Order: structure tokens, then C-alpha cells, then sequence
RNA sequence: CCCUAACUGGAGUCCGGUGAAGCUUACAUUCUAGUGCACAGUCUAGAGACCUCUAGGGGGAAGUGAAGACCCCGUGGAGC
RNA sequence: UGGGGCCCCGAAAAUUGACGGGGCUCAAGUCGACCACCGAUACCACGGAGUACCGCAAGGUAAUCUCGUAGGAAGGCGUUGUGUUCGGGUCGAAGCAGGGCUGUGAAGUCCUGUGGACCGUUCACAAACGAAAAUCCUGGUAAUAGUAGCAGCAAAGCAGG
RNA sequence: AGCUUGUAGUCCGUAAGGGAGACAACCCAGCCCGUGGUUAAGGUCCCCAAGUGUCGACUAAGUGUUAAUACUAAAGGGCGU
RNA sequence: CCCGAGAAGGGAGGUGCAAAGUGCCUGAAACCUGAUAGUGAUGGAACGAUACGGCAUGAAAGGAUCUCUGGCAUGAAGGAAUCAUUCGCGAGGAUGUAGUACGAAUGUCACUGCCAGUGUCGUAUCUUACGUUUUGAAGAACGGGCCAGGGAGUGUAUCUU
């Protein structure tokens, strides 16, 4: 159970993906809305609305909207998810907005190298902000 | 003239068939060494000298 | 039953050949699994663009003399004996049972095959194809 | 035609009987981009995609029909 | 004021898309250096095969031998028949389906079943001697497919027996 | 002009295997078979084997994350740093 | 003899060494029907090669110091770990431990009843068919639906070697 609050999105995703590929545990990620994406808010929002409205969304790419599902997608992009190994890895991963009631009070962990206070500037936005500006209710 | 006493001629192009000679009143191929009933290519010759 | 006369060098070469022939590929004609009109035997690839002729490793090994078995144990039966094809009773006298095993010809009738088996078993010669 | 509607009989649709032909190296549920003989369902990286069946018009398969009748070439022809 | 690094503006294209993708900001970018590791059939070591040359032979040498289209050269496998040597077969030949073993391989041999009368082998010699391709030929047979058609002819049949 | 026509070298043509996303000719490398080891090119956040490696700086533009290649936009300007 | 409308056909029952049962010797493949083995309605494609696993099979023709699992001896290239000292800003380096323990393999001694092979499926890496025309072929360049059989350097004369 990893707490995604104040964590770099890509670095948390890389850590969790490599742990899942090491393949001895089920990983739960809570407060996915509280993950951090470094860079200017305008640029991040522009790229994320481009990815959301890009594809042949009738029969093309289907980029998610909820922050937890977006984080799941980000981890999926760092996995061999078309393979049996990556399919098992994604099946062993659950991501939550906030803390689910069953995991409430459980002991969490944090990735020290994914911490947002190692960033050198204030040019960042939260995944929850990205999702709610793309129109996700959570 | 074994395999060769026919008057078969080719149909040419524009019919979906090989350019081999065919019978004048049928599609059966004739006279060519790879046609059924066609002549042997390079057969033994009675004029060959084996002495 | 008489033990093989195989000196330690021949034993080592026999085990080397066993290991290497365990790895030798089957050497089927290229694309023989794709057309039923094609046999499994080997034909040298000929086309300029053929991947197996170009020796793409993924396409399977080409026939090369590097796959030859060790010359001391080449042609030996996997039991270690030398295979000698016996087409009649009179050939049993030219074989010494120390390192040689006879294979009776497949078309030998039962009447002569029984006599050949009796003669081989009195001579001590090992037999590869008997009725057991 | 504006601008189409309803209706009639025959097909089609569904059922019983009868019963062909034409495309076909293979595989094949694809889509985007790139690459590649510079116009890819198969290569590369992504995105999708549970299977089977029925109906339907034809986007694509550079669909099928056909050794381009346009152009050139051939010390190839024919007629004038 | 001059000379420099990086970045910004200048900077507009057509299906949804390309740092390979995810993503990445004292970096997972750039610049100057450095450290450790991963990573070939390269190189090293062992074993084996073939090859070239030498050697009467045994064998010796090869860091200076081992990719290959057109193409040249050498040696082999297979088919059918001839001379010749030696054989096999109704106690089951050839052929056929499948399998075991050997050989780098062409292929050979054997086993099981089926089959019912012919078949090999030594040294040589011949050829109407080896097929995956020719919009190849002949024959057989699929997908298409229980599909199209069996609808203008022309009102086409119904009841009872 | 991925145009046309020369020249020297080397390649593809006829060149495997390893690496560059894929890549006829770009980098290592020319390659008999099997096994073990160490390397080349290239890479070491995940996909993907090995660094969320070290030191000193720069960049705030997702600029960039593109050896060569025709697959990478200029002149001009900036009291941006 | 039974079924069947039957002078069809089927079943049962015979003949014959063998149904070989009248277009009847042998009876391949394509194609089609069924059964068996594997897999299977979340799944990615030159249909395979290599390595390792699941399931099935493994009677003959393949192995019996053969298969499995260990011990011991010798072991080429290569070659640690840990710890001590020292250097470096640092990541780390050097020296010793140590060319040691190990190490392809070669022998030997126990243990074991399987292994090889075959079919299918799965995981990992690789590979865009084949022949041809081409500088360049997976090509949206040409050829083949499939299978069986047929299908292409021959003879005379003469010259040269």
C-alpha cells in the first residue's frame, strides 16, 4: 500500500512497475489524486487535454479521466501489459482516489526518491487538478 | 512425329490460360514436351551411333 | 553377452557425439511445414532472397560439415556397437562379436531368421533386430 | 426539381426442395504513426480488441475480370 | 561596449500519435570530466568436424584455413536398366501409413500394421535419371456454399374424389 | 532533388550475428559445430540485462529526451538566464 | 432368414488362404465424415528455430555405469565473496586474502527408474513466406487454391582442348 501523496508520477510509476515485475506482492496505491506532475500548469494541462481528446475515441485511444485510473494507465505504459507477465502485474495493482474504506488505517509506505520536495521549483500541478480540469468527478 | 502430329496452336494472351499450343477445337494442350500426350524432349534417336 | 571393446578415448568421443547429436537440428527443407506438397528431406536453399539461404539464425541451421560426429565413433550404433547389416547366414563369419552387432535384413524370412539367430547366439554376436 | 410521401405486382427478407460459378501462397479481430522499391491487416512503437451468427450499403483489401489498346523499345510484323 | 553557453520569439496543414512508448525538471535533458556494471557467433579456453599443404605411413603445421550471388573445380546420394559377383522372398517381395537408429546431407537401414509376388547386392557401364514454381499440362478435389439462380413470359390456381 | 554525371576508399549487390524502434549498404563484426568466460558497438528510471551512479555547472522552454544519413527550420531580435 | 414399397439397400449369415463382392489386385495425397491427444470464447498474425516448463504418449525398431540425484579427485580460459591497510571530493580504485574458494570438462564411487523421441499448448529471444524480375522484394511488382503424376543441355557432322 503506497501513498501517492506528494510523489512524482513517473518515478512512482517506475518504482511500482519494477516491484510488480519483481513479482512477489500486490500493490495498492491510495490518494492517486495527490500525485505530482512537475512542469508548468499550462503545459501539463495542454498535453493532457491533447492526450484526452486525441484519438479516434469512437474506435481509437480511450484515455481515462479519474486520477486513479490515469495513474493506472501511466503504470500500464511502463509494463509489458500485452504479455502474460504484464497482465499479471496489472491484475495485482489497485489504485484509489483517497483511501478506500477497507485499507483505512492500514500501514502505508512512501518512496523516498519519488518525494516531491526534491523538486527544485514550484512549477507543478496535481493529478487531481488535471483530472478535474479534464472533467472527472471523484 | 510421336506427340507431334497435331495442328495445335496457341490461344495467345487475353484468356487466362498458359500460352502453350492448344487443339484448334478444344482447350486440351498438345505437342509440347510438358503437355500430356506431348512429344518427348530429347529422346533416344535411332540415328545415334553407339558403336 | 560380451562387453564392448571401447577404450577410454573412444568412450569419451562416444559421449561427445551423444551430447552433440542431442543438439544437432533436424535439417528440414525450408518452409516444409507450410506446404504439404514438400517433403521433409534437405534441399539446399537456392533463391537470392531466401532468409535461410542468407542464414538468418531464426530460420534454422544450414547443413554444414561442422555438425559431423567425431570420426572415431562415426556410424556407431547408440549402444556402442558397429552396425553390420546381415543379409544371410554366411555373413556371420566375417564379424567379430567384440565390437560388432549384426542387424538382420528386414526381408529375411522367419525360417532363415531363426537359424541366423541360433548361429549368432552360439557365436556370441549381439543382435539388434531379433524377436523378443 | 424544391422534397419527398403513400400504395400496387415481381424480387429481396423468413421457410421446404433443388443447386452452380468467379478472386484464393499462408495467416488474419483491427486502428494511428513511422519505416520500407518513397501508397503496410502481417515490419517497428503505440492504441484497441471476448467469441459465433443474421441482415444491410459498398469505405479498404492500391478488390476481381485482362501478359496496358496511352508512351517508348524490338536492326518484330501488317496494310496503305 | 565586445566576445560566449543554454533557452525564448520569429514558428501556419490537413484521420488520432509519436523523444520507439510510458514518462522525465539540482533530470530519466544539455555541457565538461569520471566510476562501476550490462551487453555478440568478436576475443580467449576446452572439445569436435571439414579444409589446404607436407609426410611412404604414423602423423605434422594453420595468428597468417572455414561468409558468399553469377560462375569454375572436386567428391558423393538417389531412379531405371545391362554385364558380372554374392543373395533375399508365400515361415510373406515391391509398394503404402506411421515410427526407431545412423549419416552434415543427398539418403540408407530397421520396427509395427497393411499388402500378396517379386526384390536386392560387389565391381563397372548406360540413360527417355531426381521438380515447388513455367497466368505449366492431364486428372482428381476444396473454400466460395447449401450461397446465386429456379422472379419480365402472362391473372399461373382452389375444392372434392 | 532520395536529381544527373565523375573520381579515391569501403560497402550492399553476394554479408550472417550484436546494436541503433524498425533501417540493403550507419556502428561493432566478417560467420564451421558445442560448452564456459571476458569484451566491442551501444546502453544502464520502467518497458529491457545493467546506475533513480559520482563530481561541477547550465536549461523552465516538456526546449530536449535525434552519431552519420536528406528522416533534424532560417534571417533578425531578446533590460530570459 | 429379418427390416425395407422394393428384383434398391441394410442387417444377420455364408463362400474363399485372403472379400478381392463384379469400373472388384495394391489403394497414396488433396478433399470430406467421425474419434482420440493437446488447447480453447481477454486474444495478435510467415504458422517455424532455439532454450525451459504443463498435459498426453513413450510395445517394436533407441539407451541400462543408460536416466535421475549427490559425494570425491583432477581441472583450461576465467576467477570471486568477506574482511584488513591505503588512495580518491565522490561514485569507487589499489595491495593482501587469492590466482585461493570456484570453474567447461575429464575420471571415479554411490543413489535412482527413468531418459531419448513424438504430438499439442505455454513462457523467453529471434525471424515481414517461397521462386523470379530487380541497384533495391514482405511489397500496394509478377507466379502458384490444393494434391497426385508428367515436365527442360539431347544426337549427327566438324574444330579445339
Amino acid at each position: 500500500v503506497i501513498d501517492a501523496k506528494g510523489l512524482i508520477l513517473g518515478r512512482l510509476a517506475s518504482s511500482v512497475a519494477k516491484q510488480l515485475l519483481s513479482g512477489d506482492e500486490k500493490v495498492y496505491i491510495i490518494n492517486a489524486e495527490q500525485a505530482i506532475i512537475s512542469g508548468s500548469r499550462a503545459a501539463t494541462l495542454r498535453e493532457y487535454r491533447e492526450t484526452r481528446e486525441r484519438g479516434a475515441t469512437e474506435f481509437g485511444p480511450y484515455f481515462p479521466k479519474r486520477p486513479d485510473r490515469i495513474l493506472k494507465r501511466t503504470i500500464r505504459g511502463m509494463l509489458p501489459y500485452k504479455r502474460a507477465r504484464g497482465r499479471d502485474a496489472m491484475s495485482r495493482l489497485k489504485v484509489y482516489v483517497g483511501v478506500p474504506y477497507e485499507l483505512k488505517g492500514a500501514e502505508t509506505v512512501t518512496i523516498p526518491d519519488a518525494d516531491m520536495r526534491l523538486l527544485s521549483s514550484s512549477r507543478y500541478v496535481e493529478l487531481g487538478e488535471v483530472s478535474q480540469k479534464m472533467g472527472s468527478k471523484f | 512425329y510421336s506427340g507431334m502430329e497435331t495442328s495445335a496452336r496457341g490461344w495467345g494472351s487475353g484468356r487466362g490460360v498458359s500460352h502453350v499450343p492448344r487443339l484448334v477445337n478444344s482447350s486440351r494442350a498438345a505437342r509440347v514436351p510438358h503437355a500430356k500426350g506431348g512429344r518427348r524432349a530429347h529422346p533416344p534417336k535411332p540415328e545415334a551411333d553407339r558403336s | 553377452v560380451s562387453t564392448l571393446d571401447m577404450d577410454p578415448e573412444s568412450r569419451r568421443l562416444f559421449n561427445v557425439r551423444k551430447v552433440q547429436k542431442g543438439k544437432k537440428p533436424q535439417f528440414k527443407r525450408t518452409c516444409s511445414h507450410k506446404f504439404k506438397r514438400l517433403d521433409d528431406n534437405w534441399r539446399r536453399p537456392r533463391g537470392s532472397q531466401g532468409k535461410q539461404r542468407r542464414k538468418y539464425v531464426s530460420k534454422g541451421a544450414l547443413v554444414q560439415v561442422g555438425y559431423g560426429s567425431p570420426a572415431a565413433v562415426k556410424g556407431l550404433h547408440p549402444s556402442g556397437y558397429s552396425d553390420v547389416l546381415i543379409s544371410s547366414i554366411a555373413e556371420l563369419e566375417l564379424v567379430d562379436p567384440s565390437y560388432e552387432a549384426i542387424r538382420i535384413a528386414g526381408t529375411i524370412g522367419a525360417q532363415k531368421k531363426a537359424l541366423i539367430l541360433a548361429k549368432a547366439e552360439e557365436a556370441g554376436i549381439k543382435v539388434l533386430n531379433s524377436g523378443r
